[PDB]
C-alpha cells in the first residue's frame, strides 16, 4: 500500500536549520494532489505548515512562513521540508501527509509515522539500559512482571520492542520523565507466564537514533 | 484564521455508550452545497486517522458506527456505541481556506468497571549500581479507574521528593491502565539501609498493598 517513511529527525540547535524528507513507495509522488507538512507539539494541536500541488505551486502557514520552504524531487519519488532561524517553538512531531483529489483536497488520508525535532542547546546522550530482574519466584506460580530500565538519554525519543518485535501482548512501554538533570528516562515492563521464566527468553530492543546506539539486554531471573 | 473549537476538551464514558463531539468553526466553512469539515482520530504513538470528511462522509475502511452532521460554522461526530479500541484524541479539521486549522482535540477515555492493580517491585540492578546510582522501581499493572497512590518508604521512613513517577494512556486492549514509579538514590545512600517497600494505594483495593525487598537477603 501507499506508504510515507520519514527523516532527519532528531536534535537541533537553536538559530539551526532543519531538513526533513518524506520517502513515499508504493505511489507515484506525481499522482498526489497535493504533499504536506504539519507538525504537532504539545498543548498546541496540529498546524498545517506547508503544502505542494501536483503542478509545484507551494504555499505557507504564515505562522512560520519566510523561513520555510517545501519542494520536491520526483526521481528519487521523496519530497522535503527544509526550515531554517529554528526557535524552541518549533519543536514537534512532523508528519508528511497527501492531500486528496476530491471534496476540496485540503484533507489528509495519508500520513507518515511522523518523526520528532528538538531544538535544544544541550548535546545528544546515549541510554543506559538496565534489567528490572523477576520474582526472586513467582507468587503462586503465577503471573511475573520483568522489563528494562532505559536511562539518562537527551533528546527524545528511543524505542523499546521485546523479543524482535514478536512479543507484544502484556507490553507495557510508559511514557519517558525528564529528570532534572535534563536528561530523560524511561522504563518498560511486560508481564508473563512464571512457569515460562526458565525457558523463554526475553530480550528487550532499546534503540536511540540521536546518538546511534542501539542495546539488546536479555533480562532473567537473579 | 479559521478557528475551530471543540467540546468538551476530555470526555469519559462507559462502553457501548453513544458519544458526540462538537466542532464550532469561528466562520462558515461551507462552499456550494458542501461543508468542508473533517474529522480526524489519532490514538497513541500513531498519526492521526481520517475517519469523516466533508463534514458527513464516512472515509474508506472506518466502521460504520462514526457519522458526522453538521453545516455552516457547527459540527458533530458521534460514535453510535463506544467501544474500547475508540480511545483516541479527535481532532475537527476545516479545509475551506488557507491556513488549514485543527480544533484543540477532544480526549475520549473509556469508563470500564473496577480493576485493582497487580503491583511488583524491583531492586536496582548491580550493573546500574557500579556507576554510583540506584534506582528502584514499582509497577503497578492494568488498573482502572486512573487514581492511584505510592508511597516509598525505606526502613519504614516515609520517602518525599526523591521519586519520579508515569502513566501509560489507556489499553484499547482492555482499557486499564498502568503505573511506573521510580525511586533514585544515591549508591551510598542505598546502601545505608536495609528494607525497601511500595505502598499502594487504589480503590479497588480493600486495604492498601504493600511490596517489598531486603537489599542484602533474598
Amino acid at each position: 500500500e501507499v506508504q510515507l517513511v520519514e527523516s532527519g529527525g532528531g536534535l537541533v540547535q537553536p538559530g539551526g536549520s532543519l531538513r526533513l524528507s518524506c520517502a513515499v513507495s508504493g505511489y507515484s509522488i506525481t499522482s498526489g494532489y497535493s504533499w504536506n507538512w504539519i507538525r504537532q507539539a504539545p498543548g498546541k494541536g496540529l498546524e498545517w505548515v506547508a503544502s505542494i500541488t501536483y503542478d509545484g505551486s507551494t504555499n505557507y502557514n504564515p505562522s512560520v512562513k519566510g523561513r520555510i520552504t517545501i519542494s520536491r524531487d520526483d526521481s528519487k519519488n521523496t519530497f522535503y521540508l527544509q526550515m531554517n532561524s529554528l526557535r524552541a517553538e518549533d519543536t514537534a512531531v512532523y508528519y508528511c501527509a497527501r492531500g486528496s483529489h476530491y471534496f476540496g483536497h485540503w484533507h489528509f488520508a495519508v500520513w507518515g509515522q511522523g518523526t520528532l525535532v528538538t531544538v535544544s542547546s544541550a548535546s545528544t546522550k546515549g541510554p543506559s539500559v538496565f534489567p528490572l530482574a523477576p520474582s526472586s519466584k513467582s507468587t503462586s506460580g503465577g503471573t511475573a512482571a520483568l522489563g528494562c530500565l532505559v536511562k539518562d538519554y537527551f533528546p527524545e525519543p528511543v524505542t523499546v520492542s521485546w523479543n524482535s518485535g514478536a512479543l507484544t501482548s502484556g507490553v507495557h512501554t510508559f511514557p519517558a520523565v525528564l529528570q532534572s538533570s535534563g536528561l530523560y528516562s524511561l522504563s518498560s515492563v511486560v508481564t508473563v507466564p512464571s512457569s515460562s521464566l526458565g525457558t523463554q527468553t526475553y530480550i528487550c530492543n532499546v534503540n536511540h537514533k540521536p546518538s546511534n546506539t542501539k542495546v539488546d539486554k536479555k533480562v532473567e531471573p537473579k | 484564521d479559521i478557528q475551530l473549537t471543540q467540546s468538551p476538551s476530555s470526555l469519559s464514558a462507559s462502553v457501548g455508550d453513544r458519544v458526540t463531539i462538537t466542532c464550532r468553526a469561528s466562520q462558515s466553512v461551507d462552499y456550494d452545497g458542501d461543508s468542508y469539515m473533517n474529522w480526524y482520530q489519532q490514538k497513541p504513538g500513531k498519526a492521526p486517522k481520517l475517519l469523516i470528511y466533508a463534514a458527513s462522509y464516512l472515509e474508506s475502511g472506518v466502521p460504520s458506527r462514526f457519522s458526522g452532521s453538521g453545516s455552516g460554522t457547527d459540527f458533530t461526530l458521534t460514535i453510535s456505541s463506544l467501544q474500547p479500541e475508540d480511545f483516541a484524541t479527535y481532532y475537527c479539521q476545516q479545509s475551506h481556506e488557507d491556513p488549514y486549522t485543527f480544533g484543540q482535540g477532544t480526549k475520549v477515555e473509556i469508563k470500564r468497571t473496577v480493576a485493582a492493580p497487580s503491583v511488583f517491585i524491583f531492586p536496582p540492578s548491580d550493573e546500574q549500581l557500579k556507576s554510583g546510582t540506584a534506582s528502584v522501581v514499582c509497577l503497578l499493572n492494568n488498573f482502572y479507574p486512573r487514581e492511584a497512590k505510592v508511597q516509598w518508604k525505606v526502613d519504614n521512613a516515609l520517602q518525599s521528593g526523591n521519586s519520579q513517577e508515569s502513566v501509560t494512556e489507556q489499553d484499547s486492549k482492555d482499557s486499564t491502565y498502568s503505573l511506573s514509579s521510580t525511586l533514585t538514590l544515591s549508591k551510598a545512600d542505598y546502601e545505608k539501609h536495609k528494607v525497601y517497600a511500595c505502598e499502594v494505594t487504589h480503590q479497588g483495593l480493600s486495604s492498601p498493598v504493600t511490596k517489598s525487598f531486603n537489599r542484602g537477603e533474598c
